[PDB]
C-alpha cells in the first residue's frame, strides 16, 4: 500500500506502488517518496510503469507469461531510459 | 570434457515439448561432446511427443534471434524415466526479460547490424546491440555458474 | 481475475490494480488512500461514459484480456469544486518523435 | 560387378521387401529403425563394438549392385543386421525383440521363395 511519485519531464505525475518502483535499480538508489526525471518523457515513464507492474505481476509465477509490446515508434527512447533506469 | 553434455544412456525417454511462449522455438540438443545440435523448431501455443532418452541435455531458443527461453522454469532440461506410460513434460516458456534486454531485442528486430552504429544513443548501447543472444556465451555463463554452485 | 489500470485526471496517473468482481466505489476508496479526496467527491469514466458507485470493473468493460499488466485499462477521475462536479480532463502523453530512417 | 541373373535379384528383392515392409498387429513397421545407420559422428560406440556394421539402406544398395552371388549371401547379411542388433542393444529392448522377428519374417519369406 506504500505508493512513490515519479515526475516526467513534461511534468506528468506517475504514482506507483513502491515495490513496482524499486524493480528500478536507479530509483531504489535514489530512495523519500519522490523522484523527479528531467530527461525522461511521459509517453516514455508512462510505459515503464507498465513494466513494472508487469515484471511484479509476472516474476515467479505460472500464470503464462506473455510478451511485453514495444512499439517501433518509443523503442529507442526506451531503450535509453531502461539503461539509466537500470531495470 | 566440457561439463555441459549429454549422457551417454540407452533407455528411451518419451518428452511432450510443450511450447507456451508466443515464439518460434528451436529445441537445441547438447552432444555427447556438448555441442549444440539444432533440432526442427515447434510453433507458438503447442505440444509435441518427441523421443529422447535418460540424461540427454536441452535448451530451447527463438529459433529467429535465438533469445533464450525457459524450460521448467529454468534454462536446461534433462529427460527423467517414463513412470508406467507417463511422457515427460518440457514445458517452454517466455523468461521475463530486463526492459532494457527487451528494448535491444525490438531494437534488433528494427534495425540491421550494420546500421546500429548510426542510431542516436550512448556508445555502450551499440555494443549492448552488438552483443547478440549466443547459445555458446550461455553455455560458458551456465559451465561458470555450475562451477561456482559446487564450491 | 485482476484488472491493471491507469486512474487519470489532468497530470495525474495512479497505476493500481483491482478484482474484476470489485466495485467503481471500492476504485474510488483506492483514490481516496492516495489523493485524500473522498468517493462522493470523484466521479469516474471509461472514455467518457460515467460509472455507477454499485457496477462492478467487470460490468462496466474492464476485463483480463482488455486491462492488462503491460497495457492497463484508462479510467478517467473528475473531482467536485466546491458543489459542483468539473468537467472530465485528461490531458495527452507527450508524442515520440519521428521515426529514424534506419528503423524504416 | 558381373551381371546376376534376373530371376535371383527379382527373388533377393521380393525377400527384402517382403522384411522392410512387414507390420505388426498393431500397424508398427519394424524395419524403421534398421533402415539407417547411426552416422559415426553422431555415435561413435556403435562401430567400436561392431566389427562389421549394415543396415538395410546397404542390403538393397548390394542386391542393386551384385554384390550378392546367391540366397545365402543375402542372408549372411541379414543374419550379421539382426546378430548386430543383438550385440549392441541388450535383451528385452524393443530393437532386440524386433530384429528376432526380422530374422523370422526373412527365414519364412525365403522358404516360400524355395517352394
Ligand atoms: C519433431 C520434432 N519437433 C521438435 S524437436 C523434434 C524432434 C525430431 C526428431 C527427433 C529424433 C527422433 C528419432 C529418434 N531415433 C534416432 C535414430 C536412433 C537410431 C537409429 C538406428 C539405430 C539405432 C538408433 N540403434 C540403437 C538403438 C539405441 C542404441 C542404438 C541401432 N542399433 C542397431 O543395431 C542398428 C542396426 Br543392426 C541397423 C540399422 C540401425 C540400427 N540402429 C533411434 C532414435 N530424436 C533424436 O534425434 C534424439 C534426440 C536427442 O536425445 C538425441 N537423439 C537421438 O536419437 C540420439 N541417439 C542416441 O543417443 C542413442 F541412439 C541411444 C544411443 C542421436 C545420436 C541419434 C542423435 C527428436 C525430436
Amino acid at each position: 500500500m506504500m505508493y512513490v511519485k515519479l515526475i516526467s519531464s513534461d511534468g506528468h505525475e506517475f504514482i506507483v506502488k513502491r515495490e513496482h518502483a524499486l524493480t528500478s535499480g536507479t530509483i531504489k538508489a535514489m530512495l523519500t517518496n519522490e523522484v523527479n526525471f528531467r530527461e525522461i518523457p511521459s509517453h516514455v515513464l508512462s510505459k515503464v510503469c507498465m513494466y513494472f507492474t508487469y515484471k511484479v505481476r509476472y516474476t515467479n509465477s505460472s500464470t503464462e507469461i506473455p510478451e511485453f509490446p514495444i512499439a517501433p515508434e518509443i523503442a529507442l527512447e526506451l531503450l535509453m531510459a531502461a539503461n539509466f533506469l537500470d531495470c | 570434457r566440457p561439463v555441459l553434455r549429454s549422457v551417454n544412456s540407452r533407455e528411451p525417454s518419451q518428452v511432450i515439448f510443450c511450447n507456451r511462449s508466443p515464439r518460434v522455438v528451436l529445441p537445441v540438443w547438447l552432444n555427447f561432446d556438448g555441442e549444440p545440435q539444432p533440432y526442427p523448431t515447434l510453433p507458438p501455443g503447442t505440444g509435441r511427443r518427441i523421443h529422447s532418452y535418460r540424461g540427454h541435455l536441452w535448451l530451447f531458443r527463438d529459433a529467429g534471434t535465438h533469445d533464450g527461453l525457459l524450460v521448467n522454469q529454468t534454462e536446461l532440461f534433462v529427460p527423467s524415466l517414463n513412470v508406467d506410460g507417463q511422457p515427460i513434460f518440457a514445458n517452454i516458456t517466455l523468461p521475463v526479460y530486463t526492459l532494457k534486454e527487451r528494448c535491444l531485442q525490438v531494437v534488433r528486430s528494427l534495425v540491421k547490424p550494420e546500421n546500429y552504429r548510426r542510431l542516436d544513443i550512448v556508445r555502450s548501447l551499440y555494443e549492448d546491440l552488438e552483443d547478440h543472444p549466443n547459445v555458446q556465451k550461455d553455455l560458458e555463463r551456465l559451465t561458470q555458474e555450475r562451477i561456482a554452485h559446487q564450491r | 481475475m485482476d484488472v491493471f489500470l491507469m486512474i487519470r485526471r489532468h497530470k495525474t496517473t495512479i497505476f493500481t490494480d483491482a478484482k474484476e468482481s470489485s466495485t467503481v466505489f471500492e476504485l474510488k476508496r483506492i483514490v481516496e488512500g492516495i489523493l485524500k479526496r473522498p468517493p462522493d467527491e470523484q466521479r469516474l469514466y471509461k472514455d467518457d461514459q460515467l460509472l455507477d458507485d454499485g457496477k462492478t470493473l467487470g460490468e462496466c468493460g474492464f476485463t483480463s484480456q482488455t486491462a492488462r499488466p503491460q497495457a492497463p485499462a484508462t479510467v478517467g477521475l473528475a473531482f467536485r469544486a466546491d458543489d459542483t462536479f468539473e468537467a472530465l480532463c485528461i490531458e495527452p502523453f507527450s508524442s515520440p518523435p519521428e521515426l529514424p530512417d534506419v528503423m524504416k | 560387378l558381373s551381371p546376376n541373373p534376373p530371376k535371383l535379384t527379382k527373388q533377393m528383392n521380393a525377400i527384402i521387401d517382403t522384411v522392410i515392409n512387414y507390420k505388426d498387429s498393431s500397424g508398427r513397421q519394424l524395419s524403421e529403425v534398421f533402415i539407417q545407420l547411426p552416422s559415426r559422428k553422431e555415435l561413435p560406440e556403435y562401430y567400436e563394438l561392431i566389427r562389421k556394421p549394415v543396415d538395410f539402406k546397404k542390403i538393397k544398395e548390394r542386391i542393386r549392385n551384385h554384390k550378392y552371388r546367391s540366397l545365402g549371401d543375402l542372408e549372411k547379411d541379414v543374419m550379421l543386421l539382426c546378430h548386430n542388433a543383438q550385440t549392441f542393444n541388450l535383451e528385452g529392448s524393443q530393437i532386440y525383440e524386433d530384429s528376432i522377428v526380422l530374422q523370422s519374417v526373412f527365414k519364412s519369406a525365403r522358404q516360400k521363395i524355395a517352394k
